[PDB]
């Protein structure tokens, strides 16, 4: 077990209001791992949202890039997703996923968090 | 725009058979520099998050059994299951990690009888 990525969000949220999700990481060092934000829904399927590399760099999906913000806190082992101008379209199961070497795995895919923009 | 296309969208196999599912990119995912193909495979079972099975096109992840084998390169890849076992019934996606945005394939729904 030992390494866990637990994402926590609001569950239900009113539209055009802003989303905020936190990926809480355990058992690994954020400097040595890359964390991505992804979401999944039956209608839209799997969609890559962005990522923040071990060493600061952040990349976003060119579509949502304007409504997106990704950041982190290596001291608290947390990653953040802040998406604006919510539309009932953004409802999904959100996940943070990390990649890196040195652990009993190369990848750790979080639990998921349901965001129901309604 | 790197378009990831999986195939078939669904198939029905039976226990013990070799299962073959394809994944194709609109552009080459091979980094002419380290000669690694940046493509990963995932398995998703009911109400569970997806789990990585293979990366760099052929490198199995830990705990992934020897029966799953990733192959291919450039723009055409393949996930083979040497001998399927019932527990294998799941959704299998592929994601390209070459260029941002790291898009996913549409998935192939494997049904095991």
């Amino acid at each position: 077990g030992q390494v866990q990525l637990v994402e926590s969000g609001p569950g239900l949220v009113a539209p055009s209001q802003s989303l905020s999700i936190t990926c809480t990481v355990s058992g690994i060092s954020l400097s040595r791992y890359n964390v991505h934000w992804v979401r999944q829904s039956p209608g839209k399927g799997l969609e890559w949202l962005g990522m923040i590399w071990g060493g600061g760099s952040i990349e976003y999906n060119p579509a949502l890039k304007s409504r997106l913000s990704i950041s982190k806190d290596n001291s608290k082992s947390q990653i953040f997703l802040k998406m604006n101008s919510l539309q009932t379209d953004d409802s999904a199961m959100y996940y943070c996923v990390s990649y890196g070497y040195g652990g009993d795995r190369f990848s750790y895919w979080g639990q998921g968090t349901l965001v129901t923009v309604s | 725009d790197v378009v990831m296309t999986q195939t078939p969208s669904s198939l029905a196999m039976s226990v013990g058979q070799k299962v073959t599912m394809s994944c194709k990119s609109s552009q080459s995912l091979l980094n002419i520099s380290n000669q690694k193909n940046y493509l990963a495979w995932y398995q998703q079972k009911p109400g569970q998050s997806p789990k990585l099975l293979v990366y760099f096109a052929s490198t199995r992840e830990s705990g992934v059994p020897d029966r799953f084998i990733g192959s291919g390169s450039g723009t055409d890849f393949t996930l083979t299951i040497s001998s399927v076992q019932a527990e294998d019934q799941a959704d299998y996606f592929c994601q390209q990690h070459y260029r941002a945005p790291r898009t996913f394939g549409g998935g192939t729904k494997l049904e095991i009888k």
